[PDB]
């Protein structure tokens, strides 16, 4: 009696690894961004 | 002074009393019984010797001496409020504070007949602040300084608690199981193990020791002391992790028990995070503040100071050469000396003779053969009367007179006499084996004749006695503070370290020196965790009362090291201004006077040229460098290791091909293109080779532009540091030589330490497990040497750099102060008086260390701005606040229509809103540090009930948000979306915990970043924050610098030591070790950190026992090990030291600007507002408002920025047509300009015709305008 | 039109694409474990053995 993971572990394990980090890179690629300045700020006029 | 209206003078000539010597009897009064509470000697169980009975006995005086004149103040000034007057007085109120208390205490005691109001009498020595109106001022000046910290403050506190509540729920009493023998109630544990948990079935580690079972009774892995079952523990370890000291104990830890698969997220990112990124921040903060200071002094008057008084000496010493030459100026020999003296042959054959003795010391080793001995002691004496000669040939051949006049030849009168003095005492007879060397080294010291040749030495060492001198009274209150802090050990501590165990506790406070000692330890911060733990089980261990004694030990680090900073920033910035000030004046001194004497082949090129080409390789170099770090050390023969070899012949085709197709085109970056592409090809000595395949992650620092450029700049961060460096490898050089002529053969041991002698350490002796005369085993005897000695001059400084990282300073320190005789065992506290060498050396270290270190940051500026000039109409404070008006913009509100949704949106903009969910934040997070391990069943349901409960507050809170922002401005705010993102996680966290029961540790941890939230509101934190969080972005390449090393040399790591085999009780083992790439890659940070790296570096020589997984010749398991971990280890220290200071300086130099604001004038946070205001009256930006709204705008500033605590009927109505704004139609006037006029008001204001002058210097100092300022001209 | 068809966002978002099928793949197929007694070899899933 063993244990061996071949078709649908590392199937689910870069489902995971996709969407847990395509998830937080379109969170950082979606929000207004740092403004870099005094005068930009996060969400404003446009 | 005078009351002015008290009693009459029949007894007030008090005030004539106190004229000068009462206020130095008083003094020497509060000295003497500093030195009295210091002679005391604390004995444990209540013993007393005679001597404490004449001190408690001249307590008595030192008390009525204090108690009379806190009498004779209330005496004069003035009647109860006039005495209050002295009271006005802070000083005063302290003074009477302890005489009070002291009286008290004692009449106290009498009656009795307390052991703790005897601790209040370490308070007198502050007294010793008062009187000395100096330490006075330096005190102030502390207290200001730390005024700007209190945002960091905040943060580092709620950084503490938000780590210490998930480190509570993470780990909490997952500590409790540990090996222990069948049967028995005894740990099982190898030799230098510590006891650690373990785990029955699990991720954790199991039982390895033979006839040992998993049990659970256990208390925890530092007697209980370091855990994380309940808030307060959980607290403690972790500030204990963020100094730093012992992380990697507790990270192994929570590992043996829960696994190592994920303990290491928390505390790496714990180090990472709150560590380093704090101290970032404080150093920034504080060297804001330093800059701001000086800068007050450097425009007020010390620059004329320090600069006439220079040149004052400088023009006095011309004036007295231009005299000595003309006092000055019997046979034809002694003019003939005259011409040689100066000349260029005498000076190339001084450093001749320097370096025959200079080698000699050097030479000096244990065991060094006969000829050896004999020959140093023959050039020392072909050079005793060698240098008796020049000096009878000096002194009477140029005058009697003026050869007392030459600071370095005072010094050659003082070698020969006392050259020649040790040539009668050694042979006297009485000397000793200790003093016969001290004489020895000496020959050392004539280096320094040299130095008469040696220019730059004679100045630097000026420049250095300068800042040690400002500096002295700082220096002079660090004491104050440690003698303090030593006495209160020695009251809380002495005495007690008294346990019934055979294990030793080098680090107590049993008397003054040794007290002295562990404080300075505890300061260093080296082993200060340890040092802790003695003193909590000096209290009984880990229970309420008993614990409160670590407050004394936080508070010590804390402040200690918050004095050092002051001492160390201070030396810096004036050091630092100093060097810019005086060599850009010697600059100005320089070139002035030197002006005086003077008055098919395209298509290849298209490919390689062609942009796709490069992200076709910069992806073979990221699958490349991926293929070094999957390779296994162990096993050759692995499945894995063979089907990653054929991927290294898969890409090394294809840089080949880079290669040949650019010499198509084409006919230093280069040659190392070359080298990596051969060297696999040869590759499949071999083994030398293969670390030189690791090199590829090297090759693409040329390919990016951004990599090229920033190498280029550390590289001339090593060429700016020359006379300081000299100094300082020259002070290394003295001191390892010192060490070798007071350690040479005396750091060799017994294993049972009653043999003295390497003849008596034979055969076979016991050892008892536990101290129990009934349980022994039997080992050989063996005479052992110690890793790190001062055998050689090649040794005693390797044991410096290690003394001088902190690394493992203590063991060196007791070893040393063990130190018996050449060749014979240490003698338990032999010579304490060693303890002054150790101590000496790592001050002047640290003082040396951190000068070299800010003059690669002058470097490094002037590489930046230093360089740089920009001397047109506009100063600093312009380019931050009218290129800042030019770039502005609007807002956005959203404010919405109607009263049902406008008044859902009033309820939750208001204040009781804001208010209310604060003071719920704060409760939850109350009822989360509440939680603890072994509660209750009452308390286990009511934690899901409320738990769910909150989830319920906090998901009202959201739906009204939700309807007052129809969802479009909702989502829009950044902090709204996080507040979707926990309460969404908060929930399923409940229906988890339910569906559970109805029939994942991670979302337990939804609950605490509620606790985010606050940082909403704090503003300062907030924009602190920010600040630096921008800065990391805009340095994005040193940060790559840094990865790219621990890559480079995990990979040579690896090769290099990943066969060693993981033997529990060594350094290498199953948490530290090379086997793996990410376990490398620890270890170095490990090493980063400081974490015991020198006893690694030990684990990972030579002699080392196999894996069994790696091949070998039965017979030789014991081969693998290397010596090349010196180079490794000592070079990757360095180079990650370096590269971590490049990144400090950097981000805070890109953020001077906030730093050195100086706040009270102006900045953008002024700026800010305006527009916070400007969106009460903009919905959406469109540019312009109404003019109707303009003098209500007005009326919301700050007066630095508009207008002031008046009314506005005057000023404001009068100046905002008379000064300029631009005219559009009734109710339009822009925000891009309206802007302009207004900070334009407030400062660099002008006259009128000159309103394109404004205009004029916007345009070539300012970055392109782009067509914005066509209204902010007009 | 610069955060929602910016490729950069949009490389992005045809990613989650992919794992939006191969988390649909595991979630069908039960092949994650493989009984090994030795025949009664087994091989789980979420909800089919
Ligand atoms: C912005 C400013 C920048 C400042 C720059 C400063 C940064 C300095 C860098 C220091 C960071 C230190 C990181 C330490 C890494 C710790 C890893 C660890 O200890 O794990 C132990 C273990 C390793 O297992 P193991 O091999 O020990 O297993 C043996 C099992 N026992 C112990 C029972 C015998 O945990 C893991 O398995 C996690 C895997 C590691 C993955 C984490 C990434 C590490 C870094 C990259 C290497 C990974 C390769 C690529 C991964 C692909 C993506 C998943
Ligand atoms: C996905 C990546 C994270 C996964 C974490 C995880 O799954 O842990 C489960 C594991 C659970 O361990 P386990 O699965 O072995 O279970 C332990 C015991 N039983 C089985 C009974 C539950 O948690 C850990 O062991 C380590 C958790 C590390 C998480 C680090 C979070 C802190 C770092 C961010 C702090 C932010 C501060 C902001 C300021
Ligand atoms: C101007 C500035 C004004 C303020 C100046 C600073 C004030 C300092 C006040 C404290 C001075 C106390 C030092 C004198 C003293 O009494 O030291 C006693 C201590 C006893 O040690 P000893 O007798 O050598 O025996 C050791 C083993 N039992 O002897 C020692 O241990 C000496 C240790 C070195 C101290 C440094
Ligand atoms: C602050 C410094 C440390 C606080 C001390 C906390 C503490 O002492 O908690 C211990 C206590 C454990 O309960 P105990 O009685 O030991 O359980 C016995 C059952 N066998 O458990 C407790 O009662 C602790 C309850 C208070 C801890 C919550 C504090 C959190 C504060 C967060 C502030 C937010 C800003
Ligand atoms: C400038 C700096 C100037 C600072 C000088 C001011 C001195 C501070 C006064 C501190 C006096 C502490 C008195 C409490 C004490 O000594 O402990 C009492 C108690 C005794 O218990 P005991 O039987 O001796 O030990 C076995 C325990 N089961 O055991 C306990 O209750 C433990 C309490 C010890 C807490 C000590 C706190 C020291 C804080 C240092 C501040 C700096
Ligand atoms: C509980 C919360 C305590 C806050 C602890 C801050 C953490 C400091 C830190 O980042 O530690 C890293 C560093 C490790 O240094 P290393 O040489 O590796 O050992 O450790 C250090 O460098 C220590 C630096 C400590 C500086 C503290 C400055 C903060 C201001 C404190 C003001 C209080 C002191 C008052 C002094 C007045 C003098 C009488
Ligand atoms: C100059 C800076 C050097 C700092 C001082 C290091 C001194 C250490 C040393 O001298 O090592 C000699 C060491 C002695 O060996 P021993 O302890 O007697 O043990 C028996 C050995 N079989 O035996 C050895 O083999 C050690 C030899 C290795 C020397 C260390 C290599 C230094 C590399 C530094 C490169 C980084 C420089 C970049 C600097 C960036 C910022 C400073
Ligand atoms: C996670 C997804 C996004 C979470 C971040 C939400 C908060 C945020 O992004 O705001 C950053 C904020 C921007 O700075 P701001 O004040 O707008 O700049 C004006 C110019 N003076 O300024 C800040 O950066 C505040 C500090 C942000 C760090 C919070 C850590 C969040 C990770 C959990
Ligand atoms: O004007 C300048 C005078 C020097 C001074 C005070 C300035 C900015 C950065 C300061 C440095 C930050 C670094 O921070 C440190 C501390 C943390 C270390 C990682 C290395 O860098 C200091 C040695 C380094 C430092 C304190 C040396 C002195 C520097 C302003
Ligand atoms: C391996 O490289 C590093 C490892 C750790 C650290 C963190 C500590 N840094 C060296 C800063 C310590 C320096 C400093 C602080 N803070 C400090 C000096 C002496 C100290 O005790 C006497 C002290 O440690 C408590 C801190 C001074 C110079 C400001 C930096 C590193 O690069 C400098
Ligand atoms: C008390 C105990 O467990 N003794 C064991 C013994 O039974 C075994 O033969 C040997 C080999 O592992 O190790 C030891
Ligand atoms: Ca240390
Ligand atoms: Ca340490």
């Amino acid at each position: 009696i063993e244990y061996y993971y071949s078709w649908s572990f590392a199937c689910a394990c870069a489902a995971f690894v996709l969407l847990f980090l395509g998830g937080i890179s379109l969170l950082l690629f979606s929000l207004p961004r740092m403004p870099q300045n005094p005068w930009e700020s996060c969400m404003d006029a446009e | 002074f005078c009351l002015t209206l008290q009693n009459p003078l029949r007894k007030a000539c008090i005030s004539i009393v106190e004229w000068k010597p009462f206020e130095t009897i008083i003094l020497l009064t509060i000295f003497a019984n500093c030195v009295a509470l210091a002679v005391y000697l604390p004995m444990p169980e209540d013993d007393n010797n005679s001597l404490n009975l004449g001190l408690e006995k001249l307590e008595y005086f030192f008390l009525t001496v204090f108690s009379i004149e806190a009498a004779m103040k209330i005496i004069a000034y003035g009647f109860l409020f006039h005495q209050d007057a002295y009271l006005r007085s802070g000083w005063n109120v302290l003074d009477f504070i302890i005489v009070f208390l002291g009286v008290f205490t004692a009449i106290l005691e009498q009656v009795n007949v307390v052991k703790a109001l005897r601790a209040f009498r370490v308070l007198r020595p502050l007294r010793l602040v008062s009187g000395v109106p100096s330490l006075q001022v330096v005190l102030n000046s502390i207290f200001k300084a730390m005024l700007p910290l209190f945002h960091i403050a905040l943060l580092v506190l709620f950084m503490v608690i938000i780590y210490a509540i998930i480190g509570l729920e993470l780990f909490k009493g997952k500590m409790h199981k540990t090996c222990y023998y069948i049967g028995t109630d005894i740990v099982a544990t190898v030799e230098n193990e510590k006891p650690s948990p373990c785990a029955r079935t699990g991720s954790g580690r199991p039982c390895t020791i033979n006839g040992s079972e998993c049990r659970g009774g256990w208390p925890g892995p530092n007697h209980g002391i370091t855990h994380f079952d309940n808030f307060g523990f959980s607290m403690l370890t972790v500030y204990q992790c963020i100094t730093m000291e012992g992380w990697t104990d507790v990270l192994y830890w929570v590992n043996d028990a829960i696994g190592n698969e994920w303990p290491w997220i928390y505390f790496v990112t714990l180090i990472l995070l709150g560590s380093f990124f704090i101290l970032n921040l404080v150093l920034g903060v504080l060297s804001g503040e330093f800059t701001k200071e000086r800068e007050k002094a450097k425009s007020r008057g010390t620059f004329q100071k320090l600069r006439e008084k220079q040149q004052l000496e400088e023009d006095l010493r011309g004036y007295m050469s231009w005299i000595t030459q003309g006092e000055v100026m019997n046979r034809v020999f002694r003019w003939k000396c005259h011409d040689l003296v100066k000349s260029r042959v005498f000076y190339w054959l001084v450093i001749l003779i320097v370096a025959l003795n200079t080698l000699s010391i050097a030479s000096e080793h244990h065991n060094q053969p006969l000829w050896l001995t004999h020959l140093q002691d023959i050039a020392n004496r072909v050079l005793l009367s060698l240098f008796t000669i020049e000096m009878l040939l000096k002194m009477y051949g140029l005058g009697l007179r003026q050869y007392f006049m030459s600071i370095f030849n005072r010094f050659d009168c003082f070698v020969v006499c006392s050259g020649i003095l040790e040539l009668l005492l050694v042979e006297s007879g009485a000397m000793t084996p200790l003093g016969i060397s001290v004489l020895r080294c000496i020959r050392l010291l004539r280096l320094f004749k040299i130095t008469k040749y040696w220019t730059s030495l004679s100045n630097l060492v000026a420049s250095l006695l300068n800042s040690i001198r400002s500096i002295a009274s700082l220096l002079l209150l660090l004491f104050l503070f440690i003698i303090i802090f030593a006495l209160l050990g020695m009251q809380l501590f002495g005495g007690r370290y008294d346990f019934e165990d055979t294990e030793v506790r080098r680090s107590n406070f049993d008397n003054f020196p040794q007290a002295l000692i562990s404080v300075f330890q505890v300061l260093t911060g080296e082993d200060w965790n340890s040092v802790m733990y003695n003193g909590i089980m000096a209290y009984g261990g880990p229970s309420y009362p008993g614990v409160l004694v670590c407050i004394y030990f936080i508070i010590l680090f804390v402040c200690g090291n918050y004095i050092l900073l002051n001492v160390f920033l201070a030396i810096a910035v004036d050091n630092l201004a100093e060097a810019e000030s005086l060599t850009s004046a010697q600059k100005a001194k320089a070139e002035e006077r030197k002006r005086r004497k003077m008055s098919v082949r395209v298509l290849c090129h298209r490919i390689v040229n062609a942009t796709w080409f490069t992200n076709f390789i910069l992806l073979f170099i990221l699958l490349s460098s991926a293929a070094l770090a999957a390779e296994d050390p162990i096993r050759a023969e692995s499945v894995r290791n063979q089907i990653l070899g054929y991927f290294d012949i898969a890409f090394t085709s294809v840089f080949t091909v880079e290669i040949v197709l650019k010499m198509t085109t084409y006919g230093y970056f280069n040659i190392l293109d070359l080298l990596v592409v051969a060297v696999s090809l040869i590759s499949m000595v071999v083994k030398i080779l293969r670390v030189l395949r690791v090199l590829r992650p090297l090759r693409a620092i040329n390919r990016a532009k951004g990599l090229k450029h920033v190498v280029q700049c550390v590289f001339v961060a090593i060429r700016t540091i020359g006379n300081i460096v000299l100094v300082t490898t020259l002070l290394q050089f003295m001191f390892a030589c010192i060490g070798v002529q007071l350690f040479k053969g005396k750091f060799f041991s017994c294993n049972d330490l009653s043999k003295m002698t390497e003849e008596e350490c034979r055969g076979y002796y016991y050892v008892y497990k536990d101290g129990d005369p009934t349980q022994m085993e039997l080992r050989p005897r063996q005479w052992i040497h110690n890793d790190f000695h001062f055998d050689n001059v090649l040794s005693a400084m390797m044991s410096l750099f290690t003394v001088s990282t902190f690394e493992g300073w203590p063991q060196l320190l007791y070893r040393a102060i063990d130190s018996n005789e050449e060749d014979m065992g240490p003698v338990y506290n032999n010579r304490v008086e060693m303890a002054i060498f150790f101590i000496i050396y790592i001050i002047l270290i640290a003082f040396f260390m951190m000068n070299i270190f800010v003059g690669f940051v002058i470097v490094t500026f002037q590489e930046q701005g230093e360089t740089e000039y920009k001397n047109c109409e506009l100063d600093k404070n312009q380019r931050q606040c009218v290129q800042y008006a030019l770039k502005a913009r609007p807002l956005r509100c959203y404010i919405p229509k109607n009263p049902y949704q406008y008044q859902v949106w009033y309820v939750v903009t208001s204040s009781y809103f804001e208010y209310l969910m604060f003071a719920l934040i704060m409760l939850n997070t109350i009822c989360l540090g509440m939680q603890h391990y072994h509660q209750s069943e009452e308390m286990n349901h009511i934690s899901d009930i409320l738990n769910v409960a909150f989830t319920i507050i906090f998901t009202l809170e959201m739906i009204l948000k939700l309807l007052a922002f129809k969802a479009r401005g909702y989502f829009g705010d950044p902090w709204n979306v996080f507040d979707f993102l926990i309460v969404i996680g908060s929930i399923i966290d409940v229906i988890l915990s339910e569906i559970d029961t109805f029939l994942s540790a991670f979302f337990r941890l939804f609950r605490v970043m509620r606790l985010i939230k606050l940082l909403s509101r704090a503003e300062g934190v907030r924009t602190l924050l920010w600040t630096f969080i921008k800065s990391f972005q805009a340095l994005p390449y040193v940060a790559l610098l840094i990865v790219m090393l621990f890559f480079i040399y995990a990979v040579i790591g690896m090769q290099m030591f990943g066969k060693i085999a993981l033997v529990d009780g060594t350094q290498i083992n199953r948490n530290n070790n090379f086997q793996t790439f990410p376990q490398a890659v620890l270890l170095l940070f490990r090493c980063a950190t400081g974490e015991a790296w020198q006893e690694i570096l030990l684990a990972c020589s030579y002699g080392k026992l196999c894996d069994p997984e790696s091949d070998y010749a039965p017979g030789e398991e014991y081969t693998c090990g290397t010596n090349f971990a010196y180079y490794y280890f000592i070079s990757f220290y360095m180079l990650c030291a370096f590269l971590i200071i490049n990144l400090f300086v950097a981000v805070i130099m890109d953020n001077f600007d906030y730093l050195t604001r100086d706040w009270s004038i102006l900045g953008p946070h002024h700026l800010d507002e305006f527009k916070a205001i400007w969106a009460e009256y903009d919905p959406e930006a469109k540019g312009r408002i109404k003019h109707l709204d303009v003098v209500t705008l007005l009326r919301r500033i700050q007066p630095p920025l508009g207008f002031g605590k008046f009314c506005p009927h005057r000023v404001a109505c009068k100046r905002l047509v008379g000064m300029n704004m631009p005219l559009n139609s009734d109710g339009t006037v822009t925000f891009n300009a309206t802007l302009f006029a207004l900070v334009r008001t407030a400062l660099k204001i002008k006259t009128e015709g000159n309103f394109e002058q404004a205009n004029e210097e916007l345009r070539a100092i300012i970055k392109k305008i782009w067509k914005r300022t066509s209204m902010k001209l007009l | 039109m610069s955060p929602t068809e910016a490729p950069k966002v949009r490389v992005t978002l045809f990613c989650i694409l992919v794992g939006i099928v191969l988390a649909m793949t595991a979630v069908v197929s039960d092949h994650w474990a493989v009984l090994s007694p030795h025949c009664e070899a087994a091989h789980f899933g979420l909800w089919r053995i």
